[PDB]
C-alpha cells in the first residue's frame, strides 16, 4: 500500500472518432440557374388602327 | 366626307382635303364644347354604405 512512483512515458496514444467519410458527395450540388425570361408563344397584334 | 363604319355608340369617317387647323377644331370641338346632361347635385338620406 505504499504506492511508489514510476518512470516517465514515452508517448500518449489519443483515440478520437474518426472523420465523417463519405458525407459530402464527389460532385457539388448547386441551386440550378433560374431561366431567362421567354418571349411568350401566343402574341399577336390585337390593336387594330382605327378606321 | 368618306364614311367607313358606322353603328351604334361609334363612327369612324374620313375628311380629304381640309387642314389640320379645321380638323383640331372639329376635334376639340366634340371633347370640349358641345354639351350633355350630367348629375350635379347630390341629396343624400341614410348612405349607411
Amino acid at each position: 500500500g505504499g504506492l511508489t512512483c514510476a518512470s516517465a512515458p514515452q508517448g500518449t496514444l489519443r483515440i478520437l472518432e474518426g472523420p465523417q467519410q463519405s458525407l459530402s458527395g464527389s460532385p457539388l450540388q448547386p441551386i440550378p440557374a433560374s431561366p431567362p425570361p421567354q418571349i411568350p408563344p401566343g402574341l399577336r397584334p390585337r390593336f387594330c388602327a382605327f378606321g | 366626307v368618306d364614311v367607313v363604319h358606322m353603328d351604334e355608340n361609334s363612327l369612324e369617317f374620313d375628311m380629304v382635303g381640309i387642314d389640320a387647323a379645321i380638323a383640331n377644331a372639329f376635334r376639340r370641338i366634340l371633347l370640349a364644347e358641345v354639351p350633355t346632361m350630367a348629375v350635379e347635385k347630390v341629396l343624400v338620406y341614410n348612405n349607411t354604405s
